[PDB]
Parts: structure tokens; C-alpha cells; sequence
RNA sequence: GUUUAUUAAAAACACAGCACUGUGCAAACACGAAAGUGGACGUAUACGGUGUGACGCCUGCCCGGUGCCGGAAGGUUAAUU
RNA sequence: CUUGAGUCUCGUAGAGGGGGGUAGAAUUCCAGGUGUAGCGGUGAAAUGCGUAGAGAUCUGGAGGAAUACCGGUGGCGAAGGCGGCCCCCUGGACGAAGACUGACGCUCAGGUGCGAAAGCGUGGGGAGCAAACAGGAUUAGAUACCCUGGUAGUCCACGCCGUAAACGAUGUCGACUUGGAGGUUGUGCCGGCGUGGCUUCCGGAGCUAACGCGUUAAGUCGACCGCCUGGGGAGUAC
């Protein structure tokens, strides 16, 4: 539910927010929650590898379950929750013995449906099946790479992958960026779309509405001294050089991707 | 439109003859109960354009039958307005 | 406009029926009644000026 | 309360269990204070043009005069039972009890 | 190579070419031919006679693989229609069967907009 | 007029499968209306063909 | 809002917004002779780099030069023999 | 008081309006199988596509838009407009015999509502078509007509816009006034004899400057309303 604020503020003049009035109000289910630390962007040897992270909120991990390996067993949907740690709402689920899980959310899920994994599972969204049973054409979400992995592709809010063919032990995906793949046909898959597509609808407002999200300020290039960047220096405001990273390697046009041992599953590029 | 057995119901009983059909007060009941079961149609349909003609037609002409019984005989106006419980 | 051929039935007599047969079904006509596009206005503007020529 | 013709044409293979089936919708048509009014099956035919790669069906007829919402629920069930490959429910003026042109 | 003895004509005549193909009954194409892959180029390369050339010198295209029974299948309302059947027929072959199957939509998509000459 | 006629309805179809003018058989104009309505519903009904390509 | 702790607080930095571009996940990129780690327990509505700087009307002409992307008919061309 | 106006009983035809579901044909794209040198386009040409296998042909999948024939100087609607099939909701018209209320009527400045295409805002969708734009031709030049591509847009939900040669260039209601040839939809009696509604062509008196209209009047009359007063400036300025 898009709505724009009133201009009372001039911080909230230009604020855009989505607010979704189906989302649990309480809070979240204590025995699937864990302990995360900001990192700021600095690996095992301390020094700053990600530049522009660093602060925020404070939250919890929820272990949300991305193989759907139990199979056979029926389970209801309890309720839809917020989740801080993605894009996308998370549906708690309990199965008829007692088990509770975080499951993502299709498009269109709502408390009181029912879900299926397995082989026999009926053809609905929420249900996941192997992309050999599933009819070629369709459209699903939480794709894996490899047999037994887990749920790795079309994962964050509102993408999806559509079937294109069967090549005998393969499928065919036609990517959200346009890269057509091919993937082992036992890899499973779960029906439908992700929910929440009106996450791009959404205005931050003012600059410090993304420091709760913890980003930090970015530092143009030509604003730096000849010491720190390629771009830097000058009288003015001169720039004379190619476009480059920080580190000499030209950032506008060039591509980059080196890897030859996958190059095989890659059908054509997304150009 | 209206069922049969409504509009025998309301006629065998709101007016002044067992095949009374013509007075001004069963005219009147008739078009209020059709504009009150209308007006659930009308709740879903916003862009029935050509059926609210209809409903703007029988409205006017339950105005212009009770300015007419106004003009008549004011008491038994009364008496219809609070039988069917409307304002004017 | 399926047109066959049978025992002691020469070649000119299949085309000619066949040629009949398209001719009958307008085959061609109809293809190119659909070579570009027509204005509705235009469609009925020559409907009735046909049907007042016709009268 | 109105008059309907039901007219469904389902796969062959399953028609050794077609039989049975249709008595249920006939009791949920008398459970519902419906009337039957003609009930003939015309069989195993051979379809003008193939549909989905079959060639023959079993053509049913059914002559009801039954409430609305019922015909509604026999819709959604003809709809979701995979055996039956079409189905058209169609409202008439009056009862049709006759011969049909099939037999 | 193989031996089929009957197989099925496919000729497509527009406006501008005629292209002849003989396929399988499963669809499997063997040779072909086209009116202006003979030579015929430009304003000659639609009138009928390249087409009946064109039909004959993709029948002699299918030497090796001994056909003797046919069907025609015609497409297209170019000049190309009668020409190629006789073409077909006196090039040693024989025809059972004739069928039109042109294609006409039942409405579709807008075409494009006329040719303001 | 009914759909469940089809050797009547064969008389007002062209070989192709398409639907013959009311000049041509002479008949009225109510009974064309109805007797199109039967056809399509038949077409639809998997009883006849919509077309003569095969 | 930030800035030259101790002669410069500003029109300079940042900013919400826009666009180009790279990246199919053992992701691009960064710290490391390497093992490893951050990106991220995130998966293209996601992440990195670059420029412009709310909002309104808009953003024309030039591909020779220098870069980047794609093509391989020809000429020259290393270790090797 | 019932002849104007309206209610009730029955039935009739219809692309009248809104919501949902669905069948076939066709263009496009994608994945497979046979096959090899062209395809496409013009008045003539090339840009464009094809040996990384096009075009042609067979099986299959996705998505969008419109429903071949019927089809009609047909039908419905106050006007703009309305077309494959089925269900649900809903408005109007008309006809035979009768019952009922008893002038309850007509027009309408302000006012309220509907209103083709294009255009705007928000969000989806994108097969084909196609402003702007790119290249190939024509020409003295060509910011075009021709050819190959192509983004807004055309599609849907909501909210705006309120304009057209929005035309029968003919305001609504009622009364009277020789005829002919038809189309469509109801009803009574025995293919005929009557009777209504809507509509197409010709034409008499009458009317007009003439063209022409002519029982659906631009004829003979009554009520109410809107509009006009030489051409530009100007449907412009404040
Ligand atoms: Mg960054
Ligand atoms: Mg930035
Ligand atoms: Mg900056
Ligand atoms: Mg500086
Ligand atoms: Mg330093
Ligand atoms: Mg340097
Ligand atoms: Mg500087
Ligand atoms: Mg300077
Ligand atoms: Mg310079
Ligand atoms: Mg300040
Ligand atoms: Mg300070
Ligand atoms: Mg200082
Ligand atoms: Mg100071
Ligand atoms: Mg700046
Ligand atoms: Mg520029
Ligand atoms: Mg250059
Ligand atoms: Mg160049
Ligand atoms: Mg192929
Ligand atoms: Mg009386
Ligand atoms: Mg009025
Ligand atoms: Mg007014
Ligand atoms: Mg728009
Ligand atoms: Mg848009
Ligand atoms: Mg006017
Ligand atoms: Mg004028
Ligand atoms: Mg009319
Ligand atoms: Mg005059
Ligand atoms: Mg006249
Ligand atoms: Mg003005």
C-alpha cells in the first residue's frame, strides 16, 4: 500500500513508504531466531574490504528454510512476518506433527493456505516439486544449482524464472537479468512468484533514512587528492582521464567476468 | 425486475382493493422497494453507466408522484412517508 | 480446398476442379482483402456506397 | 429453480468409470430438491477435429431443473475432475423431455 | 539412400518468389529449389515460368532418392500455382492429391498500414 | 432450431466449414441468427469442424 | 547535517533523486607469497564502480582522435623444431 | 370525468450495460528433427537477415491482441457507441384482452450527470502495428510520399481531460394534411384477408433564392428554450 507522506517536515516531503497491513504485529517466534554482529566491512585481518558499510539497527537472523526436504507431509500457514534480514515477508508454517519453519512468501500466500513438497505435490504455488515433474513453461521461484544444495535463485522480492525447455537431463531458465542457463533437472523448485513487489515503489525521503539501513556516505572520485584516487586533482573542476576504479581498472564499458569452467551452462548472455 | 410474488405481496396488502394497482401509494412502494434492492447492484458496479440512467429515472418519478400527493392530501402523505420511512 | 485424384481421371480434370474449388472458397479474394489496413470510417463509407450503386 | 442442459464429453479410458460418477450428479441434483428430467448417454464418439491430440470422447447429456448455486458447484467440480476434457452448462426456457436427435 | 515412394510436395508462392520443397509424410525435408535460385533476378524472378523452372530443376534435384507418388500443398497467392503442379506432374512424377493450405486469420494482428500510391 | 440437429445443420455448410448466406438458400432472417448460433455452438461442441485444412 | 585539533565553516564534502556500466554465485570486487576472510549466512526489486545532485520544463549536433564492445578475408610476428 | 400521463398480468426480438470463465485460426519468440545456399524488398535498387546453419518443412511451449464465414442502404442505444461461445447481475422498447390512480402533464436559464480519438498522473503488460528517431532509395534540393528497423502509444485497473466535419451541418413535445415500391419485429380470422412499432428509396399539393424537403417535412399550427445582426483583426487580448 503506497502512500506519500504529508509535506509538513522537509525531511518528509518527498517520502514515499509501503506499508502492508497483513504482516504479524507481534513478535517473532523464539525458537528459530539467532545472534548476527555488524561487521562494518572488515574481513578475519581487520582492514576495511567493502567500502561505504558500517552502522545501523540491530537485528536477529530467522532461519528460514530453503530446501523443503521433508516431504510427504502437509502444512498450513500460521501467519505472514517482517523479516529485517531481506527483501522479501517470511510465512511461519505448521506441519501436521508439530513443526514449525520460516518459509518465504509467494505472491498471493495468505494465513490458512496449504502447502506440499514430494514428488506427488499438486501444481499450485507454494508447493515445490523437481523440475522434472513440473510442466515445462511455467513459472517458479527459489531455484537451486546443484541436486541437494538448497533453494539458491529468483530468491529476493517479486523476481521469478520461467521454464523454457527440457533438453533430456536438463532445463532451461530464462534469468530476470535475460541470461538463459541450464540447470540438472532434479533441482527442485517451488511454484509462483515472491511476494512483495512493491519493494521499488519505495522513497527513502532524506539522507538519513539509509543510515538506519547502515550505509555510509560515498566520496565522489574527483573530490580526492592525486594520493587517493586516479580521478583526483585539479584546479577547478577537471577530470581529462578515463573513467576508472580506484585501483587503475576502467570502470565504464569493460567487462570482467573470467570463469571457464562454468562458461558451458551459460546459453547465451544477457546483454 | 421485481419478483412476482414482491410485487403481489406489496399490492395484496399496501393498498385499498384486493387488484389494486394504480394508486398513488403502491406506485410509490413499488419504486422505493426496487431503488432500495437496486442500490446493492449499483455497490459493486460503479461503471454501469446505462443502468443508472434507470435508477435516476425512477427516482425522479417517485418525487414528482409524492410532490403530487403532498399537493392533494398532506395527512395521508404523512402517513406513506412514515410507512416507508423516508424524509420528504 | 482439398482436391483429389482418382483412376481414369486425367490431370487438366483435377486442376480444373481444383482451380473451381478456390475459386468457390474466394481463397485468394480473401487474402488479398487482408493485404494492408482499413479505417472503419472507410469500411462503412464504401459498404454504403456499394449498397446505394447496387439500388 | 430454473431448467439447464449439461452436456460433458470426458477421456475414453475412463469411461469404465464414467457410469457411476454421473448418478452421483443426478443424487447431488435430488439431494440439492432438484428434478431430473432426461438423462442419455451418447457415448463413445469420434471428435470433428482432434483436441489435445485425442480422437474419440464420451458424450453425456443431463436435463435438470435445479437452483443456481447448485449448477455453479457441479461447474467448479466438472472444472477441477482432470477425466472430463469439456463440459458447457447451458439455461432453457422450458422442460425438454423428448427424444433426442442422437437416438 | 533411402527409399520412400511417396512423399509430399510443399510449395510456398508469394508475391515476389515461389520456394518448393519435398518433404517425408513426417515432414523431413530432402532438396529444394527457389525461382531466384535460378538465375531468374529482379522483375523476372516472380513471373510463373521461373517458378515452373524452378520446380523442375529441384525435381531433378531428387534424383537419388526414387520417388514416384506425390501430394501438392500450396501456399501463398503468388503467381506461382499452376505452373509448378504442371512442372511437377510432367517431370516424370506422379500426383494423387491437391490441397490449399493458406493461411487466413480468423479476425488477429493489424497489418501494415496501406501503401499511399 | 437446436445444435443437436447435425444433418440439417450439415445442409447449411459450405464444403469448406464456413456458413452459407440467407440469399443463396432463401431462407428468413430470424432462423439465420438462430441457426448461427447453432452452428458456433456445435463448432465449439467439438460436433463440427471450424475448418477444411488438415 | 560534515570539514582544514591551533589564522580559512563557505558557494567547498555529504545528501534523498537520476543515469551509464560490471556481476549467474566457488558472483564481480578487496585484504592476503598461500590457506582463508569480507561482500553475505545476501541471489539481479541483489551487490560493486563512476558521474550529476530535491522539485518543474527539458537535455540538441559530431564516431575522425583517445578508450570500450564485437568481426576475421588478407600482411607482419616470440619461445619451439 | 377519462381521451393526456403512469401502475399491474402474459409474451416477443435485440453487437443495450457491468463481472467472470472459455474454443479455434493467425503473426512473433523459444527448444528440438531432417536439408543446404540463399532470404527479404522496389517501378528498378541497396541498407537488413544467413554457413555460430537463415529462409522452407514437422512436433512442442510461452505471451499478447482481435474474434474468419454468418453480415445485411440488418438491430440496440438519449448521444458518444455496441460483434466468437457460456453463466450471474441489470436497464430500455414493443404487442393482444382487461383491471387500476384520475391531469399526477410539456419545456427549461441556473444546476447535476454521461461523453469517440489524442493527451496527463499512478501501477501492471507488451504478440502485431506505429508519432519521435536511425539507416537505404527518389529528386536541383526532400526535414516526405517508397524500403528496412524502431521508443512513447495502442491493452488493463484507478483518477484527470471535456474537445471533434461530436452531422441528418435539421432543439424537444403534440395536432392535421393525396400516394407507390420495400426491410424488420408482434398479433386476429379463413396463401389470403386486417392491424401496430421502427426504418430505406421515389414522388403529388404545399414550401425555398435555388439545390431540394415532402406523413420520419425544410407543409398548415400551439408551448417552451438556445442561437444570429458586414469581412478581417479574432474564438485573439484583459
Ligand atoms: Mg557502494
Ligand atoms: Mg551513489
Ligand atoms: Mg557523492
Ligand atoms: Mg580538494
Ligand atoms: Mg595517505
Ligand atoms: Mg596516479
Ligand atoms: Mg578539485
Ligand atoms: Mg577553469
Ligand atoms: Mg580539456
Ligand atoms: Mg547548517
Ligand atoms: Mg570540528
Ligand atoms: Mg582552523
Ligand atoms: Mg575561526
Ligand atoms: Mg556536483
Ligand atoms: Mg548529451
Ligand atoms: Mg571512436
Ligand atoms: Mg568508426
Ligand atoms: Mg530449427
Ligand atoms: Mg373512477
Ligand atoms: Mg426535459
Ligand atoms: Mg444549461
Ligand atoms: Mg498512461
Ligand atoms: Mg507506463
Ligand atoms: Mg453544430
Ligand atoms: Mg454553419
Ligand atoms: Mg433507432
Ligand atoms: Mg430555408
Ligand atoms: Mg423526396
Ligand atoms: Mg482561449
Amino acid at each position: 500500500a503506497v502512500v506519500k507522506c504529508k509535506p509538513t517536515s522537509p525531511g518528509r516531503r518527498h517520502v514515499v513508504k509501503v506499508v502492508n497491513p497483513e504482516l504479524h504485529k507481534g513478535k517473532p517466534f523464539a525458537p528459530l531466531l539467532e545472534k548476527n554482529s555488524k561487521s562494518g566491512g572488515r574481513n578475519n585481518n581487520g582492514r576495511i574490504t567493502t567500502r561505504h558499510i558500517g552502522g545501523g539497527h540491530k537485528q536477529a537472523y530467522r532461519i528460514v528454510d530453503f530446501k523443503r526436504n521433508k516431504d510427504g507431509i502437509p502444512a498450513v500457514v500460521e501467519r505472514l512476518e517482517y523479516d529485517p534480514n531481506r527483501s522479501a515477508n517470511i510465512a511461519l508454517v505448521l506441519y501436521k506433527d508439530g513443526e514449525r519453519r520460516y518459509i518465504l512468501a509467494p505472491k498471493g500466500l495468505k494465513a490458512g493456505d496449504q502447502i506440499q513438497s514430494g514428488v506427488d505435490a499438486a501444481i499450485k504455488p507454494g508447493n515445490t516439486l523437481p523440475m522434472r515433474n513440473i510442466p515445462v513453461g511455467s513459472t517458479v521461484h527459489n531455484v537451486e544449482m546443484k541436486p541437494g544444495k538448497g533453494g539458491q535463485l529468483a530468491r529476493s522480492a517479486g523476481t521469478y524464472v520461467q521454464i523454457v525447455a527440457r533438453d533430456g537431463a536438463y532445463v532451461t531458465l530464462r534469468l530476470r537479468s535475460g541470461e538463459m542457463r541450464k540447470v540438472e533437472a532434479d533441482c527442485r523448485a517451488t511454484l509462483g512468484e515472491v511476494g512483495n513487489a512493491e519493494h521499488m515503489l519505495r522513497v527513502l525521503g532524506k539522507a538519513g533514512a539509509a543510515r538506519w539501513r547502515g550505509v555510509r556516505p560515498t566520496v565522489r572520485g574527483t573530490a580526492m587528492n592525486p594520493v587517493d584516487h586516479p580521478h583526483g586533482g585539479g584546479e577547478g573542476r577537471n577530470f581529462g582521464k578515463h573513467p576508472v576504479t580506484p585501483w587503475g581498472v576502467q570502470t565504464k564499458g569493460k567487462k570482467t567476468r573470467s570463469n571457464k569452467r562454468t562458461d558451458k551452462f551459460i546459453v547465451r548472455r544477457r546483454s | 425486475s421485481l419478483s412476482t410474488e414482491a410485487t403481489a405481496k406489496i399490492v395484496s396488502e399496501f393498498g385499498r382493493d384486493a387488484n389494486d394497482t394504480g394508486s398513488t401509494e403502491v406506485q410509490v412502494a413499488l419504486l422505493t422497494a426496487q431503488i432500495n434492492h437496486l442500490q446493492g447492484h449499483f455497490a459493486e458496479h460503479k461503471k454501469d453507466h446505462h443502468s443508472r440512467r434507470g435508477l435516476l429515472r425512477m427516482v425522479s418519478q417517485r418525487r414528482k408522484l409524492l410532490d403530487y400527493l403532498k399537493r392533494k392530501d398532506v395527512a395521508r402523505y404523512t402517513q406513506l412517508i412514515e410507512r416507508l420511512g423516508l424524509r420528504r | 480446398p482439398v482436391i483429389k485424384v482418382r483412376e481414369n481421371e486425367p490431370f487438366d480434370v483435377a486442376l480444373r476442379r481444383f482451380k473451381r474449388s478456390c475459386e468457390k472458397a474466394g481463397v485468394l479474394a480473401e487474402v488479398r482483402r487482408r493485404e494492408f489496413y482499413e479505417k472503419p470510417t472507410t469500411e462503412r463509407k464504401r459498404a454504403k456506397a456499394s449498397a446505394v450503386k447496387r439500388h | 429453480m430454473r431448467h439447464y442442459e449439461i452436456v460433458f464429453m470426458v477421456h475414453p479410458d475412463q469411461s469404465e468409470q464414467v457410469p457411476g460418477m454421473i448418478e452421483r450428479y443426478t443424487a447431488a441434483i435430488t439431494g440439492a430438491e432438484g428434478k431430473i428430467h432426461r438423462l442419455e448417454d451418447w457415448g463413445r464418439r469420434q471428435l470433428a477435429y482432434p483436441i489435445n491430440k485425442l480422437h474419440k470422447a464420451h458424450y453425456v447429456l443431463m436435463n435438470v431443473e435445479a437452483p443456481q448455486e447448485v449448477i455453479d458447484e457441479l461447474e467448479t467440480t466438472f472444472r477441477f475432475n482432470d477425466a472430463v476434457i469439456r463440459s458447457m452448462v447451458m439455461r432453457t426456457k422450458h422442460a425438454v423431455t423428448e427424444a433426442s436427435p442422437m437416438v | 539412400r533411402k527409399q520412400v515412394s511417396d512423399g509430399v510436395a510443399h510449395i510456398h508462392a508469394s508475391f515476389n518468389n515461389t520456394i518448393v520443397t519435398i518433404t517425408d509424410r513426417q515432414g523431413n525435408a530432402l532438396g529444394w529449389a527457389t525461382a531466384g535460385g535460378s538465375g531468374f533476378r529482379g522483375s523476372r524472378k516472380s513471373t510463373p515460368f521461373a517458378a515452373q523452372v524452378a520446380a523442375e530443376r529441384c525435381a531433378d534435384a531428387v534424383k537419388e532418392y526414387g520417388i514416384k507418388n506425390l501430394e501438392v500443398m500450396v501456399k501463398g497467392p503468388g503467381p506461382g500455382r499452376e505452373s509448378t503442379i504442371r512442372a511437377l506432374n510432367a517431370a516424370g512424377f506422379r500426383i494423387t492429391n491437391i490441397t490449399d493450405v493458406t493461411p487466413i486469420p480468423h479476425x488477429g494482428c493489424r497489418p501494415p498500414k496501406k501503401r499511399r500510391v | 432450431i437446436d445444435y443437436k440437429d447435425i444433418a440439417t445443420l450439415k445442409n447449411y455448410i459450405t464444403e469448406s466449414g464456413k456458413i452459407v448466406p440467407s440469399r443463396i438458400t432463401g431462407t428468413r432472417a430470424k432462423y439465420q441468427r438462430q441457426l448461427a448460433r447453432a452452428i458456433k455452438r456445435a463448432r465449439y461442441l467439438s460436433l463440427l469442424p471450424y475448418t477444411d485444412r488438415h
